[PDB]
RNA sequence: UCCCCCGUGCCCAUAGCGGCGUGGAACCACCCGUUCCCAUUCCGAACACGGAAGUGAAACGCGCCAGCGCCGAUGGUACUGGGCGGGCGACCGCCUGGGAGAGUAGGUCGGUGCGGGGGA
RNA sequence: CGAUCAACGGAUAAAAGUUACCCCGGGGAUAACAGGCUGAUCUCCCCCGAGCGUCCACAGCGGCGGGGAGGUUUGGCACCUCGAUGUCGGCUCGUCGCAUCCUGGGGCUGAAGAAGGUCCCAAGGGUUGGGCUGUUCGCCCAUUAAAGCGGCACGCGAGCUG
RNA sequence: CGCCUCCUAAAAGGUAACGGAGGCGCCCAAAGGUCCCCUCAGGCGGGACGGAAAUCCGCCGGAGAGCGCAAGGGUAGAAGG
RNA sequence: CUGACUGGGGCCUGUAGAGCACUGAUAGGGCUAGGGGGCCCACCAGCCUACCAAACCCUGUCAAACUCCGAAGGGUCCCAGGUGGAGCCUGGGAGUGAGGGCGCGAGCGAUAACGUCCGCGUCCGAGCGCGGGAACAACCGAGACCGCCAGCUAAGGCCCCCAAGUCUGGGCUAAGUGGUAAAGGAUGUGGCGCCGCGAAGACAGCCAGGAGGUUGGCUUAGAAGCAGCCAUCCUUUAAAGAGUGCGUAAUAGCUCACUGGUCGAGUGGCGCCGCGCCGAAAAUGAUCGGGGCUUAAGCCCAGCGCCGAAGCUGCGGGUCUGGG
């Protein structure tokens, strides 16, 4: 039995799985926003970033918009430029969306 | 590892691919003997004409 | 006599007579049980003959089990018309019976009795027929 | 109560060979074993047409072994009715499901009218251990009129015993009579004849 | 009395062209079929008619997945 | 390189259902708000956002219980490739090899990959 | 862009039938006659016995149902004959199978006896004259020991008949 | 009499009968394309007119829904709305 | 060497069998709306349902167009074997596109066709050439270059017609079954089991008894043991059912079973298998090909030779191709 959760953490990942590119997961908690990139050939994680293990305080909007900007830096320096952003559930709005722009203006290439 | 193989009945009636069996071990005539080597390759072609044949092991 | 109320096809090819009963091999309805010998099919105006012969036998009590269904519907063509022009008409709706099957089943009714109704389906059946009782083997499965 | 029987192990024959020279093949197992058997068909008969799975049958092999044994499943040839195989468990302390026979006492009030008592389920499946148990399950029958249903869920039971299915299973049942005059009106009537599916 | 059956529409040839193991180019079709009876895997092209082809020069291998059907992959070699 | 824990893959119910217990420090989850961004084919339900006082009651995670479901041999048997016979027939036997399905014996209240938090 | 060129790989943009007045080239590839194979149908026979038969499952009877022979009915397939194998009925000539109409020998009888219903063995002879109509059939007329059913290309036109 | 689907069809393709069965010679201006959003039919219990069945809610609930039209194939982790 | 074909290997698959998980079928059973009927109201339900039975469950079943499962096989590719009137690119020259019998599956037919339409194979066609098979294109054996008055076998035969055993060993049949068939009927008979009854004397024959309530009852007109059934219980017993058949208008009666004796050892009834009987009547004269065979000249099992084909070897040589 799925819901409609479920449903969207499933549907957007499957029009990523066409890519192939590597995916920007998005795990988003009431208090913290984690994001790791995964090769979903090998199934192996590139590197990783947050806010909880980066020790982040308050407003997670400004928050995300720091740990895209801490994420994108280790990506350019492993040789990591082309690159996609998967949503899952969440809606491409607010705490994401600044996440987004955090890594764009970190030096991805999406 | 090798077998006498011999010849006991004619393959007058008889489907084709058990014919094209024949002609690839080499039996264009009755009671003719041949010594081949032992290998599953020429024995699995001797399995489906076996009633039709006799064979003899040597060495 | 027997016949479904509602089918999802009035016609039916005529298959095989390959092989034997799949099921319905053993006795588990009643004291005693028919068993059949020869393949054939079985048309419900030949299971009412046996029925109808051993129940004017009991006269009351015992209980009839049958254990076969007439499934299998069985075509003709009118009469003195040239091979085509369609396949036959649906006349009748028979079943596929094979060695093995025990069609009867009955109960509430001692030996004897049950020995004569089973006797009047030897006859009044076109299959050779043999009489059975219940034993551990019908008890098992 | 309880029987015996002789039996040997058998690796290299044609279970046909043996089956035509009155050698029944097996093969007996439990959780914790496997061997293949085999026990003679004229000696198999006499004994099994009384205590098919109701009772208990311990085997002895030829080295001596006497294992007390109880008969799961027979596979009948479905033409000559003639087994062609059987299966032996092989019992321990350890509970396990298995089936007891009923004896049903006392004359049913609807069967002094001529009718019929049929028994939907002389065996019960019930699970116990192999030294608790019991030979059969006595049910009283007498209070049977036309008719009313006895289901599982009415059984005494002696103790020690666990019942393996559900209590809404009907065991037994009382069924109207055949009769002469339910001929006559049983073609008073016509029914209809096979109205089709209506495809597309 | 006369018929009323008789008709009937030509075969499609269904089924699978390539098999495991063979030798394709790129554009060879692979598979023919209704609905999704197979889901494309590595290198599996797919049109609207559900017709399968190679989207590569390469070799031909399959797999069951279970509840997500059957897959085919086409390897470099 | 050992425990628990947050994501995320794979195997595709041996992984589910049900019932019992259990854990809040971190975490996670409910939670406190509806001003802001957004939202409701009505509704701050969900979705979205800002927070941190309360809270394991739910859900989830971790474990026991095999009621149900799942998985499933050993055989023998069914069928049949090849080779043969019988029977007027319907169809039936034998040799060689392959060998089901169902049932029976019992096995299952998951296994594992990488990256991450704390613990050791 | 003009498609019931819907016979849809579509002759031309223009097209029904009649032929006992018929012709040519063909077919046993292909119906009608005949044999053949089948026995669907028709004829005859046997199974089981509910019941009728006052009583009495069978003296005769035999619901519902079942197993077969014969190749005489209509049909099925179209196998040799279309460089022909003359089609129904009648005349004539016989011979043949008994599932026997009469005659002979019989069991059973609901057989007092006569006469008779049913079953058994048996083809040796017999199996009448006529009106009707083309009739085969069949109703009728006076009889009868009885006025039988079928086979032989539904025998028989290189014998007539027409 | 052209075309589609089922099986006959003998586990590739294919396979004929005057064999057994239903459909077509249209439609959609969105019922096409792309983003995002969401899950049914059905059973238990409740409820204005008002329901076996109108709509909504509570529990269960893998596709038995539905997707213009016959059929199969396919299918909600959408193709459906 | 790339070919028919053989082995390893991975993939493609859904018919036989199999089963209820979907769609349908579904006899009986359990539950329960619903009604129909019926007690009981117009006063509105209630209760009983040996009534058909929705939904759901159980026991047991079915399907070419159903599938929770699913091979033997089929195909394809990879590689190995394998060299043959095998394979392939291009060029020229055709013939056929009436098939037929059979075998395996299916349909159409009527579980009919010397029937037809399909997929696979063989064969006849084109091998009416050869041995069998009595002759008979397609059933079995076997592919003829021809020349030997040599040899060995296949099918099939070995009593004579006619070459080879009236050859051995066991067992079967008494019907000339063999040498055309059925459902069915049977004191036919042979091979394996199962049993009981019977010297706590059976079966066969020979000697007594075989009774009462009760002409019982639902009961209608007679139903006295001897018509159906919703009764079968008992008494006295060595033994006796409230009656096996025969018998009556009911009766009456005889008798079966039965217990006892009489004679002193086997008897009779169920289930499997071999071979036989009746079932079995048609048209020109008979019949297994014949003559004729009964410890076979038949059926079954089981041995050692021989006969015998244009099939294989020796030997005499033609011709196409290949190595020299
Ligand atoms: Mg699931
Ligand atoms: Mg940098
Ligand atoms: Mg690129
Ligand atoms: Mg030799
Ligand atoms: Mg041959
Ligand atoms: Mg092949
Ligand atoms: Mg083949
Ligand atoms: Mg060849
Ligand atoms: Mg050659
Ligand atoms: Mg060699
Ligand atoms: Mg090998
Ligand atoms: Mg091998
Ligand atoms: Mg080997
Ligand atoms: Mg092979
Ligand atoms: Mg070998
Ligand atoms: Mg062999
Ligand atoms: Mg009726
Ligand atoms: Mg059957
Ligand atoms: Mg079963
Ligand atoms: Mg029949
Ligand atoms: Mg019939
Ligand atoms: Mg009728
Ligand atoms: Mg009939
Ligand atoms: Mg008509
Ligand atoms: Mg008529
Ligand atoms: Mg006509
Ligand atoms: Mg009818
Ligand atoms: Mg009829
Ligand atoms: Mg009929
Ligand atoms: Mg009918
Ligand atoms: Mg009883
Ligand atoms: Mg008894
Ligand atoms: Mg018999
Ligand atoms: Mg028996
Ligand atoms: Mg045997
Ligand atoms: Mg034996
Ligand atoms: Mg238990
Ligand atoms: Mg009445
Ligand atoms: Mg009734
Ligand atoms: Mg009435
Ligand atoms: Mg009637
Ligand atoms: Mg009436
Ligand atoms: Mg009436
Ligand atoms: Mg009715
Ligand atoms: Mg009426
Ligand atoms: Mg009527
Ligand atoms: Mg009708
Ligand atoms: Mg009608
Ligand atoms: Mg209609
Ligand atoms: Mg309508
Ligand atoms: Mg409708
Ligand atoms: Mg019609
Ligand atoms: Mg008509
Ligand atoms: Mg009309
Ligand atoms: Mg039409
Ligand atoms: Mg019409
Ligand atoms: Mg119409
Ligand atoms: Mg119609
Ligand atoms: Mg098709
Ligand atoms: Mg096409
Ligand atoms: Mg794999
Ligand atoms: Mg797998
Ligand atoms: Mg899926
Ligand atoms: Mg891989
Ligand atoms: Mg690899
Ligand atoms: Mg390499
Ligand atoms: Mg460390
Ligand atoms: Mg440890
Ligand atoms: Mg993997
Ligand atoms: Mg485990
Ligand atoms: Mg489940
Ligand atoms: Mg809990
Ligand atoms: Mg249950
Ligand atoms: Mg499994
Ligand atoms: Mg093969
Ligand atoms: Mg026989
Ligand atoms: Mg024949
Ligand atoms: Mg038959
Ligand atoms: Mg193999
Ligand atoms: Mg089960
Ligand atoms: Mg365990
Ligand atoms: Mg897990
Ligand atoms: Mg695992
Ligand atoms: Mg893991
Ligand atoms: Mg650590
Ligand atoms: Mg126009
Ligand atoms: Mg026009
Ligand atoms: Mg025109
Ligand atoms: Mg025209
Ligand atoms: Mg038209
Ligand atoms: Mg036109
Ligand atoms: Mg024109
Ligand atoms: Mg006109
Ligand atoms: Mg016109
Ligand atoms: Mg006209
Ligand atoms: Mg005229
Ligand atoms: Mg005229
Ligand atoms: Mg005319
Ligand atoms: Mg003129
Ligand atoms: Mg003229
Ligand atoms: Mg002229
Ligand atoms: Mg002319
Ligand atoms: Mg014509
Ligand atoms: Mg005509
Ligand atoms: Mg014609
Ligand atoms: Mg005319
Ligand atoms: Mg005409
Ligand atoms: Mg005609
Ligand atoms: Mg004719
Ligand atoms: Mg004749
Ligand atoms: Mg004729
Ligand atoms: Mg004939
Ligand atoms: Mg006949
Ligand atoms: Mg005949
Ligand atoms: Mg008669
Ligand atoms: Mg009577
Ligand atoms: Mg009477
Ligand atoms: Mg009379
Ligand atoms: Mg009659
Ligand atoms: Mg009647
Ligand atoms: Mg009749
Ligand atoms: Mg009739
Ligand atoms: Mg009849
Ligand atoms: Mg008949
Ligand atoms: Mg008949
Ligand atoms: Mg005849
Ligand atoms: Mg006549
Ligand atoms: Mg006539
Ligand atoms: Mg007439
Ligand atoms: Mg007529
Ligand atoms: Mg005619
Ligand atoms: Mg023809
Ligand atoms: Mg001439
Ligand atoms: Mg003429
Ligand atoms: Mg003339
Ligand atoms: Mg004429
Ligand atoms: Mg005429
Ligand atoms: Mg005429
Ligand atoms: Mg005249
Ligand atoms: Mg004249
Ligand atoms: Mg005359
Ligand atoms: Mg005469
Ligand atoms: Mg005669
Ligand atoms: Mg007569
Ligand atoms: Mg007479
Ligand atoms: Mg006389
Ligand atoms: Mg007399
Ligand atoms: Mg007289
Ligand atoms: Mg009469
Ligand atoms: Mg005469
Ligand atoms: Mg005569
Ligand atoms: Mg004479
Ligand atoms: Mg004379
Ligand atoms: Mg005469
Ligand atoms: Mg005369
Ligand atoms: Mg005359
Ligand atoms: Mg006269
Ligand atoms: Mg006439
Ligand atoms: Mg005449
Ligand atoms: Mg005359
Ligand atoms: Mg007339
Ligand atoms: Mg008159
Ligand atoms: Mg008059
Ligand atoms: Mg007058
Ligand atoms: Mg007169
Ligand atoms: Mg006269
Ligand atoms: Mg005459
Ligand atoms: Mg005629
Ligand atoms: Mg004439
Ligand atoms: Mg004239
Ligand atoms: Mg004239
Ligand atoms: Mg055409
Ligand atoms: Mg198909
Ligand atoms: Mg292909
Ligand atoms: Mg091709
Ligand atoms: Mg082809
Ligand atoms: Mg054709
Ligand atoms: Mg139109
Ligand atoms: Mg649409
Ligand atoms: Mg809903
Ligand atoms: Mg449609
Ligand atoms: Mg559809
Ligand atoms: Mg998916
Ligand atoms: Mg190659
Ligand atoms: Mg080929
Ligand atoms: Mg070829
Ligand atoms: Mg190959
Ligand atoms: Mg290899
Ligand atoms: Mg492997
Ligand atoms: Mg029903
Ligand atoms: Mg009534
Ligand atoms: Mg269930
Ligand atoms: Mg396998
Ligand atoms: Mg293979
Ligand atoms: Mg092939
Ligand atoms: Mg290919
Ligand atoms: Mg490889
Ligand atoms: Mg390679
Ligand atoms: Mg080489
Ligand atoms: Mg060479
Ligand atoms: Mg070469
Ligand atoms: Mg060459
Ligand atoms: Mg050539
Ligand atoms: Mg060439
Ligand atoms: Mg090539
Ligand atoms: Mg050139
Ligand atoms: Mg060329
Ligand atoms: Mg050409
Ligand atoms: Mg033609
Ligand atoms: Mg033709
Ligand atoms: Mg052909
Ligand atoms: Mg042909
Ligand atoms: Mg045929
Ligand atoms: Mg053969
Ligand atoms: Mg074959
Ligand atoms: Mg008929
Ligand atoms: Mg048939
Ligand atoms: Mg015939
Ligand atoms: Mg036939
Ligand atoms: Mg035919
Ligand atoms: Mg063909
Ligand atoms: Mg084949
Ligand atoms: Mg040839
Ligand atoms: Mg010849
Ligand atoms: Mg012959
Ligand atoms: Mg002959
Ligand atoms: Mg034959
Ligand atoms: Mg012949
Ligand atoms: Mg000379
Ligand atoms: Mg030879
Ligand atoms: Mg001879
Ligand atoms: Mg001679
Ligand atoms: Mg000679
Ligand atoms: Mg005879
Ligand atoms: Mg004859
Ligand atoms: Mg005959
Ligand atoms: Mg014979
Ligand atoms: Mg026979
Ligand atoms: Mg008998
Ligand atoms: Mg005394
Ligand atoms: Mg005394
Ligand atoms: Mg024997
Ligand atoms: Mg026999
Ligand atoms: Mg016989
Ligand atoms: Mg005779
Ligand atoms: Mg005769
Ligand atoms: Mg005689
Ligand atoms: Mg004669
Ligand atoms: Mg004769
Ligand atoms: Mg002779
Ligand atoms: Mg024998
Ligand atoms: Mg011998
Ligand atoms: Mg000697
Ligand atoms: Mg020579
Ligand atoms: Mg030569
Ligand atoms: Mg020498
Ligand atoms: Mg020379
Ligand atoms: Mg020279
Ligand atoms: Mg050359
Ligand atoms: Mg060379
Ligand atoms: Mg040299």
């Amino acid at each position: 039995r799925l819901t409609a959760y479920e449903r969207r953490k499933f549907r957007v990942r499957n029009r990523i799985k066409r890519t192939g590119r590597l995916r920007l997961s998005v795990f988003r908690s009431l208090k913290h926003i984690y994001a790791q990139i995964i090769d979903d050939e090998k199934g192996v994680t590139l590197v990783s970033a947050s806010s909880l293990a980066l020790k982040l305080k308050g407003n997670k909007t400004e928050v995300a918009r720091q740990v895209g900007r801490a994420l994108a830096e280790k990506a350019l320096a492993l040789g990591i430029k082309q690159v996609a952003f998967d949503r899952g559930p969440y809606k491409y709005h607010g705490r994401v969306k600044a996440l987004a722009e955090g890594a764009r203006e970190g030096g991805l290439e999406f | 590892p090798r077998l006498k193989v011999k010849l006991v009945k004619s393959p007058i009636g008889y489907p084709k691919d058990q014919k094209a069996a024949l002609k690839a071990l080499g039996l264009r005539r009755l009671q003719q003997e041949r010594v081949l080597e032992d290998t599953p390759a020429i024995r699995g072609n001797v399995e489906k004409v076996a009633h039709l044949v006799r064979v003899e092991v040597v060495e | 006599m027997l016949m479904p109320r509602r089918m999802k096809y009035r016609k039916q090819q005529r298959g095989r007579l390959k092989g034997a009963t799949k099921g319905g091999d053993y006795v588990a309805f009643g004291d005693y049980g028919l068993v059949a010998l020869e393949p054939a099919w079985i048309t419900a105006q030949q299971i009412e003959a046996a029925r109808v012969a051993m129940v004017r036998h009991f006269r009351r009590g015992g209980k009839i089990f049958i254990r076969i269904f007439p499934d299998k519907p069985y075509t003709k063509k009118p009469l003195e018309v040239r091979m085509g022009k369609g396949k036959g008409n649906v006349e009748g709706y028979v079943a596929v019976v094979k060695p093995g099957r025990v069609m009867f089943e009955v109960a509430g009714v001692t030996e004897e009795q049950a020995m004569e109704a089973l006797r009047i389906a030897g006859h009044k059946l076109p299959i050779k027929t043999k009489i059975v009782r219940r034993d551990a083997y019908d008890e098992a499965q | 109560m309880e029987y015996r029987l002789k039996a040997y192990y058998r690796e290299g024959e044609k279970p046909s060979a043996l089956r035509r020279a009155g050698k029944l093949p097996g093969v007996m197992y439990n959780r914790h074993l496997n061997r293949k058997v085999y026990v003679d068909l004229v000696e198999f008969d006499k004994v099994f047409r009384q205590a098919s799975i109701h009772h208990v049958i311990v085997l002895e092999l030829p080295d001596g072994q006497s294992l007390p044994t109880l008969v799961r499943q027979v596979n009948l040839d479905k033409r000559r009715r003639r087994p062609e195989h059987v299966d032996f468990f092989v019992l321990s302390d350890e509970p396990v499901e298995m089936y007891v026979p009923l004896r049903f006492v006392g004359t049913p009030a609807g069967v002094r009218a001529g009718g019929v008592l049929q028994e939907i389920h002389r065996d019960i499946l019930v699970k116990v251990s192999p030294r608790n148990i019991p030979e059969f399950i006595e049910v009283d029958v007498s209070g049977l009129e036309i008719g009313d249903s006895l289901h599982a869920s009415d059984l005494k039971l002696p103790p020690g015993v666990e019942l393996a299915v559900s209590p809404e299973e009907t065991i037994a049942a009382v069924v109207p009579p055949e009769d002469v005059e339910k001929l006559a009106e049983e073609a008073a009537a016509e029914v209809a004849e096979p109205e089709v599916i209506k495809k597309g | 009395g006369s018929t009323r059956n008789g008709r009937d529409s030509q075969a499609k040839r269904l089924g699978v062209k390539r098999y495991e193991g063979q030798v394709v180019r790129a554009g060879n079709i692979l598979v023919r079929q209704r609905g999704t009876r197979f889901k494309p895997g590595k290198n599996v092209g797919m049109g609207r008619d559900f017709t399968l082809f190679a989207l590569v020069d390469g070799v031909v291998e399959f797999q069951d997945r279970g509840r997500l059907g059957r897959y085919v992959h086409v390897r470099p070699l």
